[PDB]
């Protein structure tokens, strides 16, 4: 077949060696420093992959462990925010009473007196207000408790270092072939399908049973400590029966295309929520379902290795 | 792990360390000694 | 090739050498041809093997103690649901066990960890494990050329397939039931998320009114 | 090492029928080393002798006097009447300088076989060694070797496989049913679908612990369940 | 009852259409594609895939067309529910 | 060929099968450099030994404070003497940091210099300070008895004692610091406390050990 797994076998030495030869990539700054434009072009031609080699093989290669690479870091970044939430956070008291607590996600050592930074943003702490938005983005997720983003930062975490192994898996013990990366029809159809498609699925899902309730209960002036936890209404379907009839009926009405009944959480109504000023939710899980389905068969539009499909 | 320690001796890994070691330790004197202003100890 | 799925791409590799090689590689896993990694042929026929192996021995004991228990040969407390056992608390725990979950967990992981890890040193390197000192047991860890079949003096306690042809048609035994195990406890999960029930509670259920109890039925 | 334990098993190179009891089980591969298997041998001997005199000694034990039962016959207060409430700190010293000496005794004939054979007070009597584990001699007085040793040999290493299984059946049952061996096959016939180890595996009939005589021994069963 | 609905009849003849015009050379299969004018024409396959049938119906071939038919019944189904004509 | 810590893997080319205690444990590779090694040998022998008087305190006085003798736990000892005994703690560290100096520097510069220190520049005393091999001093002062001399075999028997009973007692300084933070009380109080209910007395049942419950 054409389209298929193609790897070179421990292609490339995991070694320090070339740590300690700076310029190993050029064969220009191999030579060593005699003048600082040396070590101002080591930085300059650091990624200029295309310049170090003039075959797309390695090229590529060193591409896709550089995006495991940017990746991994943007997990760290991520668990960082997500554990600064957690740790260093006002987010359970923001939840209380979000139109007057100032959302703020980092406190400032006391050490030359910038401790002044540490500002009276409510809830009964001193850090600096944010203005990323991630509180809101938190709530909007339906989280209600700083334990959920401490763990969604340790995931981060496992998730950077997952990424850190895969950049070196796939460049120094299995890295593809360049037939493999020029397999733009089956990447394509992977990535509309499986990253956009049943990714958009995957967050439906969680706005179906997560966000949604929680969001619906907050918005009924619910403390966030009354609040089912997710795996609540996950396992218990009278719950959200209770929160949104439709449950009572199950997934029969998705395969009885009996669409309709499911109006109370897949909805169309536009505007804002009068209590939040964001979007409805339940407007945003019809969304992500319907751009989940639009995605995934937009992602079996070409070809790979059955005749169906098309060849760009 | 000649090596490692070899590129532990480069000039942006060493640069590294010594100013964070520095710079610790003007925090650290200035945690424990604060507002210098003037040399009167 | 049999196997309906099966391609002229796929066959170039099965030459119907391996257990189970009904041609079936539609996605083409198998092929030895610039694959290595895990998707190198001889850890993905090892995988399936243990897999198989874990799966049916998972199939049988999600079913035995409903089973047991519908026959009154076990009490009625240990008469469970295979998911309410502990293995997933929420879904329901045994409070009978000699310790809490976690402490048989952590016996778990050392005993796993040993047996496990033995395992990988001879699939990493074969003529290990017969070597190092493990309190005499090193005479029965020194496998064979192949990782998913030791059969030494534990592993083959009986001496079962001792012509080649009778080991080939074994071999072929212990795949088709594992892969049919592997798909019982894929539909043991399932069932459980769908009906809520065991898998014997299922199969009596479905026994009775069969038209009225099956996927479709149990959507609602 | 003929008629081996399973119909198609093949024995292992080291079990060529020397010992007897030879049928070429060895599934873990225990004895490939033959001072691991020396050793092993000799255990299999003591395990073997001790619990053919354990089987020996609960049944004439519930037969004499059914009234005691052997799980707590070990207990001071159920002692015969010269030895009841006897002090079991005595006992216990009695019983272990007296078996330290004989057990380093056999011990060094293991280590160095054939070097204590000699009488060590009245150095004009030995005792032989025709193999390691059968002294003979005062330990053989009837004189029942000088014939057929290898069969009796085999006999008593068949018997004590038999009797190490029958006594830890003793132990269980009498964990399982609180009742010795003999009032555990006779509640089996009186009822023998009702009594059986169906309905009584689960429960241990042991308690938590045992105050004797000051200490609290932990009485543990050999499984979970009840009590 | 579900089993004899109209929702039930229409995604049965959707499917049951487009598989019928796979197999009898009236959509393109795994085996006939389309030119840029809608001719069909033999593909390549990109593998190769073994089927008994007379016309080389693969299972591959059902698949699409059953996704292709569910498609076409579920935008029926949903847009005479619609327009109120169901 | 020779017992390796992962039963299948070989050994690294710098951990030999000479010092004692090899079982070829270097995933880091941190002793990849002979003088490393030698620097690292020299640490670990000193870490075991410090740990194995440690252990020896701690549990000798761990059982003084269990049978009813008065002692204090080891995270109490230091405070209870200082207080019993109207001792000053910055004298006693600072008299504590000059002999251990003496002696630290002693062996430093018999590290950097094996020749040194048997010059009689201390008091006189030449090969009593010698030092036999690396982290083993040796001579009638560190070893009074002979011990090293005399019968080889079992002084190498000896060094692989004592490196393993210093990683056991490593590892049991390391215990007596965690259990000390989960459980706060004694290392013998943590044993005769499973030794009560083996089960539902252990690691996971602290909430400390294991968040996950
Ligand atoms: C997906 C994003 C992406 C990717 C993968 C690349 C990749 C590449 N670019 Mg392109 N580029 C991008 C985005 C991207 N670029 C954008 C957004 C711009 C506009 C700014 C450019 C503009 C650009 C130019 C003009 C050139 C490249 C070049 C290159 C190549 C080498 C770059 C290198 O070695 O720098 C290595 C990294 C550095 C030297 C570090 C730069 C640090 C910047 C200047 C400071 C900013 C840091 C921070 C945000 C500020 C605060 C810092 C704090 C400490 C004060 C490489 C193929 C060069 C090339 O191909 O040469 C032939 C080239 O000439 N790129
Ligand atoms: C984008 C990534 C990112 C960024 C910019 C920060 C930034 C910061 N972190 Mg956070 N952090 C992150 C990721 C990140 N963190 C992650 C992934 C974790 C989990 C491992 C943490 C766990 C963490 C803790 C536990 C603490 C911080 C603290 C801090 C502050 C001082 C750190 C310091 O002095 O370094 C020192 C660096 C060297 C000595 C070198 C600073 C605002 C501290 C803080 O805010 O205290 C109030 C603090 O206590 N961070
Ligand atoms: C310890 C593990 C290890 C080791 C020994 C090596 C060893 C090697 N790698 Mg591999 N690699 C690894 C892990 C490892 N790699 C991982 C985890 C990845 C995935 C990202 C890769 C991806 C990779 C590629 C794509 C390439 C190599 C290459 C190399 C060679 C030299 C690299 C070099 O000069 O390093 C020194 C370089 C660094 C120390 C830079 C590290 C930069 C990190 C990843 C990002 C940090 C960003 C930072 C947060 C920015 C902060 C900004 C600041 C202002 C705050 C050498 C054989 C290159 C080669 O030519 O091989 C033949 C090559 O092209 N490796
Ligand atoms: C990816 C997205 C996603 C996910 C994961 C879920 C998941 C779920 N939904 Mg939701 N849902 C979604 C999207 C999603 N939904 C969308 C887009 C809609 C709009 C149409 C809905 C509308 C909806 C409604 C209206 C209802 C649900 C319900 C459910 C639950 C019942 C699942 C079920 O019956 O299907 C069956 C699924 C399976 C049979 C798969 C289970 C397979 C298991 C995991 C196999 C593993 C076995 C393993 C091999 C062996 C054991 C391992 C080990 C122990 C040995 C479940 C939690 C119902 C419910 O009860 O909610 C509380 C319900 O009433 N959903
Ligand atoms: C951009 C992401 C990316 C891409 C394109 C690839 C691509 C590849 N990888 Mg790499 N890999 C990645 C990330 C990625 N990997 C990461 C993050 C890890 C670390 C966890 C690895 C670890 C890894 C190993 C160890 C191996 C590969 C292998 C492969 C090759 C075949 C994989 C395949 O088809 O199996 C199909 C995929 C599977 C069988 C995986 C199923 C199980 C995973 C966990 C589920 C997928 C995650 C899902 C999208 C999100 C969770 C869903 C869940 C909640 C339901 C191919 C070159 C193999 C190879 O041939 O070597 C090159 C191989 O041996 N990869
Ligand atoms: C029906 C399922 C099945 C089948 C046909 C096989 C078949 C085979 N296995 Mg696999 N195996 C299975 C399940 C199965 N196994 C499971 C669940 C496990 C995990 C416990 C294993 C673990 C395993 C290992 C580790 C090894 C094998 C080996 C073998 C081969 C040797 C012959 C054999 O096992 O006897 C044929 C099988 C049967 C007749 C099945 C009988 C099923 C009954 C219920 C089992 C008897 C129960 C009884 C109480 C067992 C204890 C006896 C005694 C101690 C009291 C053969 C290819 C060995 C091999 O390939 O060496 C060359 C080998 O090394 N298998
Ligand atoms: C003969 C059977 C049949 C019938 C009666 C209908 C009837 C309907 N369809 Mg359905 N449909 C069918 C077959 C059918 N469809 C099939 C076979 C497919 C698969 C391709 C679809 C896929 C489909 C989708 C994806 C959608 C509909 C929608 C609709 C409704 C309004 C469409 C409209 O006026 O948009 C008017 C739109 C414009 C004038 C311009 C739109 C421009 C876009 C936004 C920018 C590009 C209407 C009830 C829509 C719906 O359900 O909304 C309630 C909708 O979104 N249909
Ligand atoms: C010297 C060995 C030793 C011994 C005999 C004990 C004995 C005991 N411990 Mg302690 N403990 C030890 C080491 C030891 N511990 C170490 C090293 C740690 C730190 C991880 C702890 C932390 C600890 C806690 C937090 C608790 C106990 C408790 C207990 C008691 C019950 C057992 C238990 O909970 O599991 C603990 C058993 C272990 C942690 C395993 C033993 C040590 C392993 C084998 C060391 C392995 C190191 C490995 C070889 C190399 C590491 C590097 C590698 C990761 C690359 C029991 C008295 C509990 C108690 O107080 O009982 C009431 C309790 O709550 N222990
Ligand atoms: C936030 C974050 C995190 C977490 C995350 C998560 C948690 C995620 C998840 C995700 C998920 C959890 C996902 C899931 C998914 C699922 C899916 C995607 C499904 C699908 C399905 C389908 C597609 C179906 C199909 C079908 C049907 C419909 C019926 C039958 C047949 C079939 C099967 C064909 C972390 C830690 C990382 C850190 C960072 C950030
Ligand atoms: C054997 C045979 C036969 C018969 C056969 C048959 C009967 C078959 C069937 C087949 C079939 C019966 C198939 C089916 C398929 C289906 C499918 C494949 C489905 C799919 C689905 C999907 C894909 C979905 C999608 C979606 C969703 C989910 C939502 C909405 C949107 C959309 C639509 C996208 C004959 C003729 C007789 C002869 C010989 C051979
Ligand atoms: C393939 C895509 C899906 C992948 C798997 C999805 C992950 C599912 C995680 C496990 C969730 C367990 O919960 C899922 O099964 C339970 C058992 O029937 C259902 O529980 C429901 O049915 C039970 C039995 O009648 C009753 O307690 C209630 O009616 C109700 O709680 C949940 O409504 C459902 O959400």
């Amino acid at each position: 077949k054409k389209v298929k797994i193609a790897v070179d076998r421990n292609p490339v030495e995991t070694s320090f060696e070339k740590w300690a030869k700076p310029g190993h990539f050029s064969r220009t700054l191999s030579k060593g420093p005699n003048t600082t434009t040396w070590i101002w072009n080591l930085h300059a031609d650091a990624h200029d992959f295309d310049s170090h080699t003039s075959d797309l093989e390695e090229i590529s290669r060193k591409v896709f462990s550089a995006h495991f690479g940017q990746l991994g870091i943007i997990f760290i970044w991520l668990s960082g925010m997500y554990f600064h939430g957690a740790r260093f956070s006002n987010y359970e008291a923001w939840l209380s009473d979000p139109t007057h607590i100032k959302p703020s996600a980092q406190v400032v050592w006391p050490i030359v007196g910038q401790e002044i930074l540490n500002g009276d943003v409510g809830g009964g702490f001193q850090g600096i207000q944010i203005t990323s938005g991630f509180f809101q983005l938190w709530r909007a997720s339906g989280i209600t408790s700083e334990l959920q983003l401490y763990t969604t930062a340790i995931g981060g975490l496992v998730m950077a270092a997952a990424m850190f192994f895969a950049g070196w898996f796939h460049y120094h013990k299995a890295a593809p072939k360049l037939e493999w990366f020029q397999n733009v029809e089956s990447m394509l159809n992977h990535h509309l399908g499986g990253l956009l498609g049943l990714g958009s699925l995957a967050w439906a899902g969680h706005q179906i049973h997560v966000s949604l309730p929680v969001n619906k209960l907050l918005d009924a002036g619910v403390d966030p400590k009354e609040i089912p936890l997710p795996h609540d209404l996950l396992l218990n379907r009278a719950i959200m029966a209770d929160l949104y009839p439709s449950f009572a009926k199950g997934i029969a009405p998705f395969f009885t295309l009996n669409w309709s009944e499911y109006s109370d959480f897949l909805t169309f109504k536009g505007g804002l929520n009068p209590v939040t000023g964001g979007l409805w939710l339940s407007d945003t899980a019809h969304h992500h379902v319907a751009i989940a389905v639009l995605f995934l068969v937009a992602g079996h539009m070409y070809r790979t290795n059955w005749g169906i499909g098309h060849s760009m | 792990m000649k090596d490692f320690t070899t590129y532990l001796s480069t000039a942006p890994v060493i640069a590294t360390i010594w100013f964070t070691f520095t710079a610790g330790l003007l925090i650290e004197i200035n945690r424990y000694f604060p507002d210098p202003l003037v040399f009167s100890f | 090739q049999l196997y309906v799925g099966a391609s002229q791409s796929s066959l170039a590799y099965l030459d119907g050498s391996l257990p189970g090689d009904f041609g079936f590689d539609p996605l083409g896993l198998l092929d030895p041809v610039n694959s290595g990694g895990f998707i190198e042929p001889k850890w993905l026929q090892y995988s399936e093997v243990i897999h198989a192996r874990w799966a049916m021995l998972g199939a049988a004991g999600c079913i035995a103690p409903e089973v047991l228990g519908a026959a009154g040969l076990i009490p009625d407390a240990t008469n469970i649901k295979w998911f309410e056992s502990g293995v997933i608390p929420p879904a329901g725990s045994y409070n009978g066990y000699w310790a809490d979950p976690y402490t048989i967990f952590f016996v778990e992981i050392v005993a796993m960890q040993f047996a496990e890890l033995r395992r990988l040193q001879d699939f990493r390197y074969p003529g290990s494990m017969g070597q190092q000192y493990f309190l005499g047991l090193e005479a029965i860890f020194k496998g064979s050329g192949d990782a998913a079949y030791p059969g030494g003096p534990f592993f083959n306690l009986f001496n079962l397939g001792k012509t080649e042809a009778a080991m080939k048609e074994l071999k072929l035994k212990e795949i088709k039931n594992g892969r049919l195990a592997m798909l019982a406890m894929l539909g043991y999960g399932a069932q459980a998320v769908m009906t809520g029930k065991g898998p014997f509670q299922n199969l009596v259920e479905h026994l009775a009114d069969p038209v009225n109890n099956n996927i479709l039925t149990n959507f609602a | 090492d003929r008629k081996l334990w399973a119909p198609g098993v093949v024995a292992p190179e080291y079990l060529k029928g020397d010992l007897a009891g030879d049928y070429g089980w060895d599934p873990l591969g225990l004895g490939a080393d033959p001072t691991a298997l020396k050793w092993y041998r000799q255990s299999e001997l003591q395990h073997a002798r001790w619990a053919m005199l354990g089987v020996a000694g609960v049944l004439v034990q519930e037969i004499v006097k059914p009234d005691v039962y052997f799980y707590e016959a070990g207990l001071p207060q159920n002692l015969p009447e010269p030895f009841t409430n006897i002090n079991m700190g005595g006992l216990l010293a009695w019983e272990f300088i007296l078996m330290h000496w004989v057990e380093v005794r056999r011990w060094q004939d293991y280590k160095n076989f054939g070097s204590v054979n000699e009488d060590p007070i009245f150095k004009g009597n030995k005792v032989p060694n025709p193999e390691m584990g059968y002294p003979g001699g005062i330990f053989d007085p009837f004189g029942f070797s000088k014939g057929n040793l290898k069969e009796l040999q085999t006999k008593e290493i068949k018997n004590g496989r038999l009797a190490m299984i029958a006594y830890m059946a003793f132990i269980l049952q009498a964990q399982a049913t609180g009742k010795g061996p003999l009032a555990a096959l006779s509640a089996h016939l009186s009822n023998p679908f009702g009594n059986n180890i169906l309905k009584n595996i689960g429960t241990c009939t042991v308690p938590h612990s045992v105050d004797v005589q000051g200490l609290t021994i932990p009485l543990t069963c050999l499984w979970p369940g009840s009590q | 009852g579900f089993i004899g609905s109209s929702t039930n009849l229409i995604m049965v003849a959707s499917t049951t259409a487009t598989l019928a015009a796979a197999r009898f050379g009236l959509a393109p299969t795994v085996k006939k594609n389309t030119t840029a004018g809608l001719k069909l024409v033999d593909s390549k396959n990109s593998a190769g895939v073994i089927s008994n049938d007379p016309a080389g119906f693969t299972i591959v071939d059902v698949l699409a067309m059953g996704a292709a038919g569910h498609g076409l019944g579920v935008g029926i189904v949903l847009g005479l529910k619609g327009i109120g004509a169901l | 060929v020779r017992p390796v810590w992962f039963p299948g893997n070989p050994p690294p080319a710098h951990l030999d099968g000479s010092l004692a205690g090899d079982y070829g444990f270097d995933p880091l590779f941190l002793g990849q450099e002979p003088q490393t090694l030698k620097w690292y040998v020299q640490a670990e022998l000193v870490h075991g030994r410090f740990a194995m008087l440690g252990a020896a305190g701690i549990i000798l006085t761990s059982i003084g404070a269990k049978v009813g003798l008065g002692f204090p736990e080891w995270y109490d000892a230091g405070k209870v003497v200082v207080e019993k005994n109207n001792i000053d703690f910055p004298t006693l560290m600072v008299i504590q940091f000059y002999l251990m100096g003496w002696a630290e520097t002693k062996r430093w510069y018999d590290f950097k210099n094996p020749g040194s220190q048997a010059d009689g520049s201390f008091l006189g005393f030449t090969e009593e300070f010698k030092g036999l091999e690396n982290g083993y001093p040796g001579g009638r002062f560190f070893d009074p008895m002979g011990l090293s001399r005399g019968d080889a075999a079992k002084y190498q028997e000896y060094k692989q004692k004592e490196v393993k009973n210093g990683r056991l007692a490593m590892i049991a300084c390391l215990g007596f610091a965690a259990q000390y933070a989960a459980t706060g009380k004694g290392p013998l109080d943590n044993l005769a406390d499973h030794l009560a209910d083996p089960n539902h007395v252990n690691f996971a049942t602290n909430g400390v050990s294991i968040p996950i419950a």
